[PDB]
RNA sequence: GUGCUGAAAGCAUAUAGGCACGAAAUUUACCUUAAGAUAUUUCUUAAAUAUACGUAAGAAAAUAUUACGUUAAUAGGCUUA
RNA sequence: UCUAUCUUCUAGAGGGAAUUAGAAUAUAAUAAGGAUUAACCUUUGUACGAAAGGAACAUGGGGUACUAUUGU
RNA sequence: CAGGCUAAUUUGCGCAAGAGUGUACAAAAUGAGUGCGCGGUUUGGCACCUCGGCUUGACUAAUCCUCAUGGAUG
């Protein structure tokens, strides 16, 4: 996982997901990838 | 009760008769019989080890009295040691003097075997 | 059913007149033995120490440390021949006579001579001083404790030491040194004997 | 507010209106949730009063040396019992030795004309887990109430100290002694920080004070010997308080509770022990209403002189 | 951080909805102190009770705290171990 | 250099107002703090690896007392 | 000297972009010269205002160890 502020796709297979957010936090918006696990980024800190 | 600066009679055939701790090695209570230390030799016997080297030792008997489970309580009239590697085995090959029984439960045996009597 | 019982009374001293009395239970006056339990249990996990139940409600004695002292001691020697051996007679063991420990499961035994007695009931113990090579050596030994399998006299004193405790022997001057030499003798003494 | 969250006031009663029968969710905090976040620690049995006479040694009949301390049981008795329907928690009031009348309040002269029991010199309660801890009024119990091996752990008041400086109430280190030292050997230091730290001593600013005489508990101590006839139960290592102080000995709350054969083996031993305990208190009850109402009338004297 | 179900968006998705795993931090538990509802088939019509005084102490700068005061082992003495 | 007046702080007290006439004894909810380390062996020379080397998960290491367990 | 304002500078950091290094392959690691910012530790500006050690703490988290965990042709 890479944590930036400017996360991007990088393949035809890249998918933006908003996880983790429930009644108490907004969660995070993330880059997940069946392909390439070296693909998965985390926008925003805990 | 061996700390900095204490002096003690190494009894083993390696070349040092009287060395100084220098640290207690694995805990930061004084050292008692059977824990290691790190000496530097002061004064040799006439690979040997000579004045002014720097070796790890196991306080074999000390000075302050050593209880034991059965109530029973030995004390010596010093504080000897026996020079090791890091690796834990003797440097020497043969203790010259009694040697506290404590030995036995902290994993000595190599010092034990050499030894010729116990106390 | 109603336990015996005393009436205690609160006077009023400005009239004289009972201000309240209750009834003041005693326990019985004749202690009562009960027979034996027929609580049994099958387990090997604990016992019942129900062995020798006293009267019921019944104030124990004050003081039960001396007579626990008693109890183990004559656990820790049946015969009585420790406890005897270091009486306060004559034929008991003085201070600065030689004695010989022995130990149980354990070889050569430690011998010394004896600089001083502390009488602590159970653990009473003996301090023995020798020299081991060249190495002086002081030992501890708690007489009634069972890895002391046994203690013996192998030489006493010609005079009775002035003193009840001899830590003096640590000085050179006084320092008897090694004793293998009546350890040796006394040995000999026994085999030629039988 | 004064403590906690609760701004409630504290002489409003309104518990008995908020039901979980009428779809109410429970409560986390309150008696009910207090009890059911302690049902793992709170042991089945009840505990016992002794009386600290001394320490010593344990020998082995192969050569062990076990430290240990000597609790003596005088005339310990069952005194009440403790209901959730009656004061919200299960617990047993044990009771401890004997206590001249004249000594003894009128208030608590009529506590123990109810029971039948002569009056005690200490009480105390012991938390049970359930109804089943709960034991008949008036049974004596012995040292045999524990059983050998069986770990226990002893409340008792620690030896006074009086008022104790740094060094000895909190561990201070102190400073230095010669070199140049002027007044301040065995002082505190410096008591916190300057205005960018509130310009103030902070609250648990360690200080001197008084020292001991404080309750104190050390668990998980086995049992080494139980004698009846000496009522003693000698357990291993040290207890808190001088000799002759009374100590509570219970089952440990850290270890599983003793066998169910035992738990059960013991209150049979009761009722074998004790078989009239249940007629022997009603006979004392009625007494106390009789003798409670000869007091309200004044005829009390009638009823000591005719016996 | 890791999942199951699963649409909005025929796919995909541990995204909505419905379930779950998961840390020397947190909470509880454990220990002490404080708090003082409550309990007793408790006491009290000028008391119950408390204090003072005296002998003390598991207490101890004062204060306080815990006992005892002849129907008594509280302290001292004496006696024995 | 400074015998601490005040605030804050550490301890201990005198008085008090409590569902309320006042007490003795034992006390709950609840609150405020306290305790807070790391390593080794066993597992096992197992997974992994050509070899050297070498985990994770889990159990135990309170007993020359009870008990439990391993040897003889 | 300290406090206050400021943030050029810093032995304090982050984000963006990606020349290039990485046998291959930007983003496992690495990151020229830069841009947009945070912070108030260093050296400074202004002029509102005329040391170190010992003892004993409290707090921050931008983490050296211990705990959970993603990535790692590498
Ligand atoms: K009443
Ligand atoms: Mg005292
Ligand atoms: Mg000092
Ligand atoms: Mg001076
Ligand atoms: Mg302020
Ligand atoms: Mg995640
Ligand atoms: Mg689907
Ligand atoms: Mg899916
Ligand atoms: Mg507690
Ligand atoms: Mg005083
Ligand atoms: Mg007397
Ligand atoms: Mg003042
Ligand atoms: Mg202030
Ligand atoms: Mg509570
Ligand atoms: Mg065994
Ligand atoms: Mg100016
Ligand atoms: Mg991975
Ligand atoms: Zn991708």
């Amino acid at each position: 996982m890479k944590v930036h502020s400017a996360i991007k796709k990088r393949c035809e297979h890249c998918k933006v997901v908003r996880r983790k957010a429930n009644k108490r936090q907004n969660g995070y918006l993330y880059i997940i990838c069946p392909a390439n696990p070296r693909h998965k980024q985390r926008q925003g800190y805990r | 009760m061996i700390q900095l600066k204490t002096m003690l009679n190494c009894i083993d055939n390696s070349g040092a008769a009287l060395v100084e701790c220098a640290m207690v090695v694995g805990q930061k209570r004084h050292a008692s019989i059977g824990d290691r230390i790190v000496v530097v030799v002061q004064k040799q016997r006439g690979t040997k080890v000579k004045r002014g080297d720097i070796r790890h030792a196991v306080v074999v008997r000390t000075k302050q009295k050593v209880q034991r489970r059965d109530g029973s309580v030995v004390r010596f009239d010093d504080n000897a040691c026996v020079l090791i590697n890091k690796a834990g085995d003797p440097i020497g090959s043969r203790i010259n003097g009694v040697v506290g029984q404590e030995l036995r439960k902290k994993k000595w045996s190599k010092i034990l075997s050499m030894a010729p009597m116990q106390a | 059913a109603l336990p015996d019982h005393n009436f205690f009374r609160i006077a009023d001293k400005h009239t004289k007149k009972t201000r309240t009395a209750f009834a003041v239970f005693t326990p019985p006056k004749s202690p009562t033995t009960l027979p034996p339990s027929s609580v049994v249990t099958k387990s090997k996990a604990f016992k019942i120490a129900n062995s020798k139940l006293p009267p019921l409600m019944t104030k124990p004695p004050s003081d039960p440390m001396p007579l626990l002292t008693q109890q183990q001691i004559a656990r820790m020697d049946p015969t009585g021949a420790r406890t005897a051996l270091f009486s306060k007679a004559r034929h008991a063991a003085r201070v600065g006579d030689v004695l010989m420990v022995t130990h149980r499961r354990g070889g050569e035994p430690f011998a010394g001579v004896c600089l001083a007695i502390r009488r602590s009931g159970i653990d009473t113990a003996i301090l023995l001083r020798n020299h081991l090579g060249k190495v002086g050596v002081e030992m501890w030994y708690k007489i009634y404790n069972k890895n002391v399998a046994g203690i013996e006299i192998i030489k006493r004193r010609a005079k009775r030491a002035r003193r009840a405790k001899l830590m003096y022997m640590r000085q050179p001057k006084h320092d008897m040194g090694s004793v293998e030499q009546y350890v040796f003798a006394w040995k000999k003494m026994r085999k030629v004997l039988s | 507010v004064k403590y906690g969250w609760s701004t409630l006031p504290k002489r409003s009663r309104p518990t008995r209106f908020n039901q979980v029968t009428q779809g109410l969710p429970a409560p986390t905090s309150g008696p009910a949730a207090a009890l059911k976040r302690r049902e793992k620690t709170t042991p089945l049995r009840t505990g016992v009063l002794a009386v600290k006479k001394g320490m010593t040694v344990f020998m082995g009949r192969t050569g062990a040396r076990i430290p240990c301390t000597v609790l003596q049981l005088d005339r310990v008795q069952v005194v009440a019992n403790k209901t959730r329907a009656k004061n919200g928690y299960w617990a047993v009031q044990v009771g401890l030795g004997e206590r001249r009348a004249e000594n003894v309040g009128a208030p608590q002269l009529g506590y123990y004309e109810a029971k039948g029991i002569p009056p005690k010199q200490t009480l105390a309660e012991f938390k049970v887990r359930n109804q089943d801890g709960l034991l008949p009024v008036g049974v004596q119990l012995f040292p045999d109430w524990f059983h050998v091996g069986q770990v226990v752990d002893v409340r008792g008041i620690t030896r006074g100290m009086g008022f104790a400086g740094g060094m000895k109430r909190h561990g201070f280190a102190g400073q230095e002694a010669s070199h140049g030292n002027s007044l301040n050997h065995r002082t505190i230091g410096s008591v916190g920080g300057s205005q960018g730290s509130g310009s103030r001593v902070l609250p648990g600013k360690k200080m001197p004070g008084r020292m001991g005489a404080q309750q104190h508990t050390v668990q998980n101590l086995p049992i080494l010997m139980v004698d009846n006839e000496l009522g003693i139960v000698v357990v291993k290592g040290a207890v808190a308080g001088h000799k002759g102080a009374v100590v509570k000995v219970q089952d440990a709350v850290k270890k599983a509770p003793p066998p169910e054969e035992f738990v059960e083996a013991t209150k049979q031993l009761l009722n074998e022990r004790f078989p009239d305990a249940e007629e022997k208190l009603q006979a004392a009850r009625k007494l106390h209403l009789e003798l409670k109402e000869a007091r309200r009338q004044g005829l009390i004297d009638s009823l000591i002189k005719n016996g």
